[PDB]
């Protein structure tokens, strides 16, 4: 079939690993420097954490091939399970020698680093989760994402998603015949 | 800059039932 869904998941894995490093969701001791898209990134070497990120994106992949993803959101939650930050990846797919996709995806990875300079430091003890905004309403077909048997998905509710008048931090916008994608941050006032 | 898909309270997103390991 077509493959831009394959490169988006590996990109999202790299982006999630980097966000956990830049926003300091996990200690530096579990991160190691790797190269992806010819840029240095900090990848997690924690096995259980890696299996969670991979199991999450292994279910997102079939939805990308079907063109059923508006947004993939990484949500940082404080110790009271309240969203303090949201990294929103708005995704649009318009109708193989394509390192152009990688050089375009590499620019999104390069932008994530600036979050250390423009965002205020998160409270200690934060956790994270991933929100997937399907194009077709998720309530219509809940089984489409249940591709891994021991990794079930549920509908989020407003406590996991809602932030009261959050500050919007635009990071990067890209439009192309290949890929259209925006990355921005919804930050709590605090 | 404008977000393409503003926050819609009607169409709730999906979330993994499990939680990542604590730091």
């Amino acid at each position: 079939g077509q493959v831009v869904a394959d490169v988006l998941c590996e990109f999202l894995e790299v982006a999630v690993h980097l966000i956990l490093y830049v926003r300091e969701v996990y200690p530096v001791g579990i991160f190691q420097k790797r190269k992806k898209y010819n840029v240095p990134v900090q990848m997690s070497c924690h096995p259980e954490l890696n299996q969670y990120i991979q199991d999450t994106l292994h279910c997102v992949k079939p939805l990308l091939e079907k063109n059923d993803v508006e947004k993939v959101v990484v949500v940082i939650l404080d110790k009271e399970h309240r969203p303090v930050e949201k990294f929103v990846f708005e995704i649009t797919q318009p109708p193989s020698l394509l390192s152009h996709v990688e050089q375009l995806l590499a620019a999104f990875i390069l932008k994530i680093s600036v979050c250390d300079a423009v965002l205020d430091h998160n409270p200690p003890g934060c956790t994270f989760t991933v929100l997937v905004h399907t194009r077709e309403a998720a309530t219509r077909n809940m089984e489409k994402i249940q591709v891994i048997k021991d990794f079930p998905w549920i509908l989020a509710d407003e406590q996991d998603v809602h932030m009261h008048d959050p500050r919007l931090i635009p990071l990067k916008t890209m439009t192309s015949d290949i890929l259209k994608m925006q990355l921005y941050v919804e930050e709590r006032a605090h | 800059f404008i977000p393409w898909f503003p926050y819609d309270g009607s169409k709730l997103p999906l979330r993994p039932k499990r939680s990542p390991p604590a730091s």
